């Protein structure tokens, strides 16, 4: 895919609004990426990386 | 890593007894010290074919490496766990070309 | 093969080996005096080259020499200065007694009447 | 083998490191092709000036 | 050849003496000579070849061998005692060109 979807995607999981590529918004608390790309770092390290930020917010 | 729940108890106690009534210091919560996602590091996709095109490794190496730099993972290289000591080692491909793996 | 391209830093790698080899188990001004041994010289590319090392390693020898000419000490494991401080001296003996003159650390600007004044 | 593979692997004796077909000999720091071989030894002295 | 570090060792002893100005006297690199690149001097068939072939392959060679080192096929016979080294250039190109 490409980054600029995922810029708007992080974006939702902050404010504890559904995002597009990942479904977990602190209804289990773990978060669980699905992969539209297959990325280990870029699409599943950055986004659980910036997902606390979100988290931080929800509380 | 799991050493770091003594020293939180410990520390604070030969301060506690020197207030032993004042405005006593509190405690960060806990789920601060559980995330990996406060550290740079995490812990813990690859394509080995012997990385038989150099021109090639030479793109995609180096976005490997910016990203065990900051402690997030690569592909080829990914960084190994030491937080045991205040250390890093880091694992290489054992395909990786002679060239670059110096 | 372009061989021309090489010939150019095998002359610059040439006066750094230069240094580096002959610099070998030096410290102190030992060391402001084997790289102040190559401003002695005439080659002006040398010079120019040693005269971005010589600034360097001159920059803590003249940091002692303003604890040394004026207020302040110098004590650690390694002296990098003509001083050898002496501890534990609470005896009056210490006129020229307790800070000797090592003459092995003298740099190569100051000469016998320099190293000996300041001091 | 050919020059080709002599000029990229050349560069890489620059940096200090063995090149693919030139390789280190412990009798020195030196680089050794495995003529035209002396011209390639001539350029792996920067490598070796850069070892030291 | 060899002759040359007793001269550095003779002078050397010469310079010391006669003024003491300068302190840790430097002394010439060895390792220029161990090294054989600091010193300005140390694939196809050649006779099976037609004449322009040859002509640009003898071409090629010249531009490297007008700076001292081995050529791809013409070498520079040993120093001993030249103070005015020539080269030894390989034939298999016409009595023409050779001149």
């Amino acid at each position: 895919i490409t980054e600029a979807a995922l810029v708007r995607d992080i974006l939702y999981v902050f404010q504890g609004i559904d995002g597009k590529n990942i479904k977990m918004n602190n209804t289990e608390n773990c978060y669980k990426v699905e992969g539209k790309a297959n990325l280990s770092r870029s699409l599943r390290d950055t986004a659980v990386r910036l997902s606390e930020l979100g988290w931080l917010h929800n509380k | 890593l799991q050493q770091s729940l003594e020293l939180k108890r410990k520390m604070l106690r030969d301060k506690q007894n020197k207030k032993n009534s004042g405005q006593h210091l509190p405690i960060f919560p806990a789920w601060v010290y559980e995330r990996p996602a406060l550290i740079g590091d995490f812990l813990i996709t690859a394509l080995p074919i012997g990385t038989l095109p150099l021109a090639s490794q030479e793109s995609a190496v180096v976005e490997d490496l910016l990203y065990v730099l900051v402690g997030v993972d690569g592909r080829y290289v990914s960084a190994q766990p030491l937080a045991g000591r205040q250390s890093r080692t880091f694992l290489v491909d054992p395909n990786l070309d002679l060239s670059i793996r110096e | 093969r372009l061989l021309v391209w090489t010939y150019d830093p095998k002359i610059r790698l040439k006066t750094l080996a230069a240094l580096v080899d002959h610099c070998q188990g030096r410290k102190g001004g030992e060391l402001a005096s084997a790289v102040h041994a190559y401003t002695k010289t005439g080659d002006p590319y040398m010079r120019s080259l040693v005269q971005h090392i010589l600034s360097l390693v001159s920059h803590p020898v003249l940091s002692f020499l303003y604890r040394w000419i004026y207020d302040g000490e110098l004590e650690d494991t390694y002296h990098e200065f003509f001083v050898a401080s002496d501890p534990t001296v609470k005896t009056d003996r210490l006129w020229h007694d307790k800070y000797t003159l090592r003459k092995s650390m003298i740099p190569s600007f100051m000469t016998m009447d320099q190293s000996r004044k300041v001091l």
